[PDB]
């Protein structure tokens, strides 16, 4: 059986580490919700 | 119901198959996450109300209250909830997924699976999205937010 916890507040934090690359691709979007690269 | 991010455990043991968002008594977690099972909270039991497989979301209680969007130029913050760890916030700027239907928000992070259903805010603590649906090129997710 399925069960939820709080883990936390929705809050932004000033202090937060920052990390990730911010890549532009092109996608499609089938029936069944899963995504995929287009050329 | 109290707001706040919460894990979605399965039980030998307990595991952590994802995440959701508390907000306005509605529940908000992706549809992989838990398939539309109903969802106990402490006692009480939370019963799926609307669901879309293509989007990959579900909400119980009522229907989806998130609305906010990428703003499409500001960096945004995962606060990621993984299996095990506290619940932290990774900032990040956005990069786009491209469709025939319009561009989304994708953020360039690779969380463990039962991350699934993160929320990701705008600097006014406004959830954009939720994580985990995406593709790999490294896996990005899309910014993947309901209608309200």
């Amino acid at each position: 059986d399925m069960y939820i916890e709080r883990a936390g507040d929705i809050t932004w934090e000033k202090d937060a580490e920052v990390t990730g690359n911010s890549p532009r691709l092109d996608v499609a979007l089938d029936e069944s919700g899963d995504f995929s690269l287009v050329e | 119901t109290t707001d706040g991010v919460y894990r979605v455990m399965t039980r030998l043991g307990s595991t952590q198959v994802g995440v959701g968002v508390m907000q306005e008594g509605v529940f908000h977690t992706m549809w992989h996450v838990t398939k539309g099972a109903a969802l106990r909270s402490g006692e009480g039991r939370l019963d799926p109300y609307w669901g879309d497989v293509k989007q990959d979301l579900v909400s119980y209680c009522g229907p989806w209250k998130l609305d906010a969007a990428w703003d499409g130029l500001s960096e945004v913050q995962l606060l990621a909830v993984p299996p095990g760890e506290r619940a932290k916030n990774i900032q990040t700027l956005p990069g786009i997924f491209k469709t025939k239907d319009g561009d989304i928000g994708a953020v360039a992070l690779d969380y463990p699976a039962g991350t699934s259903g993160s929320p990701i805010l705008d600097k006014s603590g406004r959830v954009i999205g939720l994580y985990g649906n995406g593709v790999v090129i490294s896996y990005v997710s899309a910014i993947t937010q309901g209608k309200r």
